[PDB]
DNA sequence: GTTGCTGACTCATCAT
DNA sequence: CATGATGAGTCAGCAA
């Protein structure tokens, strides 16, 4: 059936479907806006199924993203004991070089 | 009445004692604002262990980081120093080897 | 029935 | 006004 913001739009005459109000791209919208007469309560409605429509996308967004950065975090410190193992072989390498040909020069 | 922070530390038990006056409907509301009030507290333990987590993940990737750079720039100082004694060690040997 | 989590939504802000 | 990011709070639904 019709969920509550279909249900609150139809009841103040409002001829846009729901998906329309959230999803059409600014310029879009702007311009079908600006063919029709509508009163302030009509008015408030609209901006507030496409406010929330579109925030609750950036609240999910931003839940994904903090569990993102986690696993970028976690793949970070892995690659930095990876080179700091591979710097530390690099400098024993160098320095058995530099030892022998001190010692070799007694 | 009760404060929010008198309402979240109270037992379940220790709450059936502050029932004198209330009507049933009144009685449940003051069990779900305990819950709500439960809730608010579930919610901000979460997300403290989450900034947490993160903090220290920052920080260990911060010390490392700056370990590493450490590392790198004196390996790369001290194998300029390593190419320069080994060439001129070399030049030795074939000066040796022309005697 | 309660507890502890957590995804989802909403409001209130901050920023462009 | 439009837009998006984010902490705090709220509720719903889950497993225990």
């Amino acid at each position: 059936h019709l969920t509550r913001d279909e249900l609150r739009a139809k009841a103040l005459h409002i001829p846009f479907p729901v998906e329309k109000i959230i999803n059409l791209p600014v310029v879009d919208f702007n311009e079908m806006m600006s063919k029709e007469q509508f009163n302030e309560a009509q008015l408030a409605l609209i901006r507030d199924i496409r406010r929330r429509g579109k925030n609750k996308v950036a609240a999910q967004n931003c839940r994904k993203r903090k569990l993102e950065n986690i696993v970028e975090l976690e793949q970070d410190l892995d690659h930095l004991k990876d080179e700091k193992e591979k710097l530390l072989k690099e400098k024993g390498e160098n320095d058995k070089s530099l030892h022998l040909l001190k010692k070799q020069l007694s | 009445s009760l404060t929010d922070e008198e309402l979240v530390t109270m037992s379940v038990r220790e709450l059936n004692q502050h029932l004198r006056g209330l009507s049933k409907e009144e009685i449940v509301q003051l069990k779900q604002r305990r819950r709500t009030l439960k809730n608010r507290g579930y919610a901000a333990s979460c997300r403290v262990k989450r900034v947490t987590q993160k903090e220290e993940l920052e920080k260990q990737k911060a010390e490392l980081q700056q370990e590493v750079e450490k590392l790198a720039s004196e390996n790369a100082s001290m194998k300029l120093e390593l190419d320069a004694l080994r060439s001129k060690y070399e030049a030795l040997q074939t000066f040796a080897r022309t005697v």
